[PDB]
RNA sequence: GUGAAGAGGGAAACAACCCAGACCGCCAGCUAAGGUCCCAAAGUCAUGGUUAAGUGGGAAACGAUGUGGGAAGGCCCAGACAGCCAGGAUGUUGGCUUAGAAGCAGCCAUCAUUUAAAGAAAGCGUAAUAGCUCACUGGUCGAGUCGGCCUGCGCGGAAGAU
RNA sequence: GAUGUCGGCUCAUCACAUCCUGGGGCUGAAGUAGGUCCCAAGGGUGAUGCUGUUCGCCAUUUAAAGUGGUACGCGAGCUGGGUUUAGAACGUCGUGAGACAGUUCGGUCCCUAUCUGCCGUGGGCGCUGGAGAACUGAGGGGGGCUGCUCCUAGUACGAGA
RNA sequence: GCUGAAAGCAUCUAAGCACGAAACUUGCCCCGAGAUGAGUUCUCCCUGACCCUUUAAGGGUCCUGAAGGAACGUUGAAGAC
């Protein structure tokens, strides 16, 4: 479960390396963001000659959590870390062009089909 | 007052009967019964009805006038009845009478189905107008009213159910 | 419609062919035997009073034994009533079994919830706890304030505070009927129902529609 | 509807009527003039 | 003046308001202020009127065909008020910024005249004169009608916390 | 011959002069979205940075982040940051002791609940011979929030957006 | 809003008739006959003598001891007791 003050690794080539969740969108008093959910982040660290700078505020979509996801039969999938894909703040499309690491089928929702297509696993 | 003091004349072939306060009217279009309020007395004079106030009642004259108008409309109803014409204007607005149920299509995402009361019969001469015929004036007026209430005429094109004779007095948006 | 009296056998899952796990509560409902029928003339309302299970005859008291003798049914472990709708009638001694729910697909289940005992305000009423540190002294799970100053001068009726929680009648509504198995005397409903394993349950067709 | 403590006739076509104890102004000319006491 | 330093009865309860100044006793009577349907003693008393809000039993400027009563006044059976089947013989494209705004941008001209009466205008559509009702007084219908003054009682104005 | 004082925490409760959601009238209301007024109190009504702060300003949300009363609700429920004991210092005033609604660092928060109240849980007696069960239901209480997407339909509306 | 006079017109109102909201009464869940206004239904149990006196009442002795209950014990996903 991702909440405010959580540090996420970044799972694309947008230039960011560490981001921090500053809000969980979509509901008053909403507490946690799972795997399909959109959060707002600030960039705590980025590579030098990159696309996004350290300090910008923008949206992201969680793609891996080590809380994990439950499948309808009861099985779970847990990762070793929390990761997101950066989206631009207005037209929530991914900023990067490559996706690193696996994702899950929770993303196959006609809105993140780009992330599904670009991902190595799922 | 003046209304009450003008007797209503029953035509030939219409029958009246006064049970104390209840008046019942036979006619070719059927039956109309109504109980008058206690402050008004009515006499069947020669082929006519006369209305007056009871004694010991305030505002008896107003009640007499109301009763006179009610009975005049009653006898007018049991012969030829009354009719009301409604129009539907707007693209795709249609009406169709099936049995005693009116099918309307006032641009909704659901069908609208109006059940007619006992004495009211509807018929649609064309696709976009309705004609109600009935004996009792109040019931047919009520039916026309809540038929209009489904989509009352909006003030920019007059779209919606209107009375065939009523004016709409549309207006226009701003400039720019 | 009337319902039946069953026993919470336990909990398990049903695996569906498309790969979905359904958590089911298993209610064993044996034959329910109509012990009394009440009508407007004699009792002022229509209902049928049933029993179920069985109990050792050495502690069926003579009043209860006599009550069962009129119906001519075997003594059960209890008695429960069901209000009758306008349509159905039942006869004394008739046996009602699980295929009543053959095509119901939504039931309410009533039971006695597990008894938590004297519970404090945090567990009972979801009260926030106070600070664990920062100088807090002997007040970590206490309820806090319970009223205003002099103007009411009293604690209001119904104030939430510590006391007995659990061990009371609870109804869970609109539970899906996963399956009805007539020969094994079983009802499989989706989800969890009140009470511990081995306790009585009252299953009725869903009223919430 | 203008809800105000002083309702008045505004044109010739506007009219005063006491409906259910409360004084109202209903005007056939245009709905801008429709008033109620309150 | 009263309380202080005065009790008793009324004002629901309420030193200081109203009635009235307790020497003691009575299972006697008359009254005061207040009252008389039940709590709760005594008129479900009598005669005449008013009010319809539970006004009485909280609150103003102001608003209103609420009703009750006066003093006067017009319009009228030669036909009033309302409603209707009632509409119209300006030289007229008679002067505007104009190759018609002479009424509807803004002024004068308002001169010749028509009816039995009618109109250089109040609107609207159209900025637009081209269409509606005009304050017309011609007819039908045939008894009251229209405002203002004084005054009694009511109505709205009127939203708060256990 | 003592009624503990600001803010926070916990727990609330009522009013309606309604923030959202519900219903309507008018609009200088085409639609979408608004403005204003009337009815409505059922439920709901943010977690962060700075500061002791209430407030406020910001950053991000949300359908909305209501306005008030309740000893500015609540210290025999918590805190003790502010503030008004004793220490010390700065600026300033004073010859000085000392002082400042100036600042600055430090600085003891007691109570085993009799009564009312409230949350639970029993005993006695009653209910008209005694007893075991199952009920009726006069009354109480709980709950009552809402987003987004899709279809209707890119339809109605608009010149188009 | 409909019909409709007072006020030959109009008028949602005076008589009469319709609609109309998360508010209200229900509908859903729980408690509930100490509801002293103490309710209802079903089932079960007990039908022996005698004395006394202040009697219309009662007191007492002998015989009897039901249906049930409680107590005790082994305990419980019930519970501070």
């Amino acid at each position: 479960m991702i909440q405010e003050q959580t540090m996420l690794n970044v799972a694309d080539n947008s230039g960011a390396r560490r981001v921090m969740c500053i809000k969980v969108l979509g509901g008053s008093h909403r507490r946690y963001a799972g795997v399909g959910d959109i959060i707002k982040i600030t960039i705590k660290e980025a590579i030098p000659r990159g696309k996004v700078k350290k300090g910008d505020v923008l949206k992201a979509v969680v793609v891996r959590t080590k809380k994990g996801v439950r499948r309808p039969d009861g099985s779970v999938i847990r990762f070793d870390g929390n990761a997101c894909v950066l989206l631009n703040n207005n037209s929530e499309q991914p900023i990067g062009t490559r996706i690193f690491g696996p994702v899950t089928r929770e993303l196959r929702s006609e809105k993140f089909m780009k992330i599904i297509s670009l991902a190595p696993e799922v | 007052s003046r209304v009450a003091k003008a007797p209503v004349v029953v035509p030939a072939g219409v029958d009246v009967k006064i049970n104390g306060q209840v008046i019942t009217i036979k006619g070719k279009n059927g039956e109309l019964t109504r109980t008058l309020n206690d402050a008004v007395e009515v006499k069947h004079a020669d082929n006519t009805l006369t209305f007056g106030p009871r004694d010991g009642y305030a505002d008896g004259w107003a009640q007499a006038g109301t009763a006179r108008a009610l009975l005049n409309s009653m006898v007018i109803g049991v012969t030829e009845g009354f009719t009301k014409k409604l129009q539907l204007v707007g693209v795709g607005y249609r009406a169709a009478v099936k049995g005693n149920v009116i099918n309307l299509s006032l641009g909704f995402s659901h069908p609208v189905d109006h059940q007619l009361p006992a004495g009211i019969t509807a018929e649609c001469p064309t696709q976009t107008e309705i004609v109600l015929k009935g004996a009792d004036k109040q019931v047919i007026g009520q039916v026309a009213a809540d038929l209009r209430a489904y989509r009352r005429p909006e003030p920019y094109k007059g779209k919606g159910v209107r009375y065939a004779d009523e004016v709409v007095r549309t207006k226009e948006a701003k400039k720019k | 419609m009337i319902g039946l009296v069953g026993k919470k056998v336990g909990m398990t899952r049903i695996f569906t062919e498309d790969g979905v796990s359904i958590p089911v509560t298993v209610i064993e409902v044996e034959a329910n035997r109509v012990t009394q029928v009440k009508d407007l003339a004699n009792d002022g309302y229509r209902a049928i009073q049933v029993t179920t299970g069985a109990k050792k005859a050495n502690r069926v008291t003579k009043p209860e034994a006599g009550h069962f003798a009129k119906a001519g049914v075997e003594a059960g472990r209890g008695l429960w009533e069901f209000r009758l709708a306008e349509g159905e009638e039942f006869t004394v001694g008739q046996s009602i079994s699980v295929e009543l729910f053959a095509d119901v697909k939504k039931v309410d289940v009533t039971g006695t919830s597990k008894g938590k005992g004297f519970a404090g305000t945090v567990k009972r009423w979801n009260f926030r706890t106070q600070d664990a540190t920062h100088g807090n002294s002997l007040s970590h799970r206490v309820p806090g304030s319970i009223g205003q100053n002099q103007t009411p001068g009293k604690v209001f009726k119904g104030k939430k505070m510590a006391g007995q929680m659990g061990n009371e009648r609870v109804t869970v509504q609109s539970l899906d009927v996963v399956r009805v198995d007539a020969e094994r005397n079983l009802l499989l409903v989706k989800g969890a129902v009140p009470g511990a394993t081995g306790s009585d349950l009252i299953v009725k067709p869903a009223v919430k529609a | 509807m203008k809800v105000r403590a002083s309702v008045k006739k505004l044109c010739r076509n506007c009219k005063i009527v006491k409906r259910d104890g409360v004084i109202r102004v209903i005007c056939s000319a245009e709905p801008k003039h429709k008033q109620r006491q309150g």
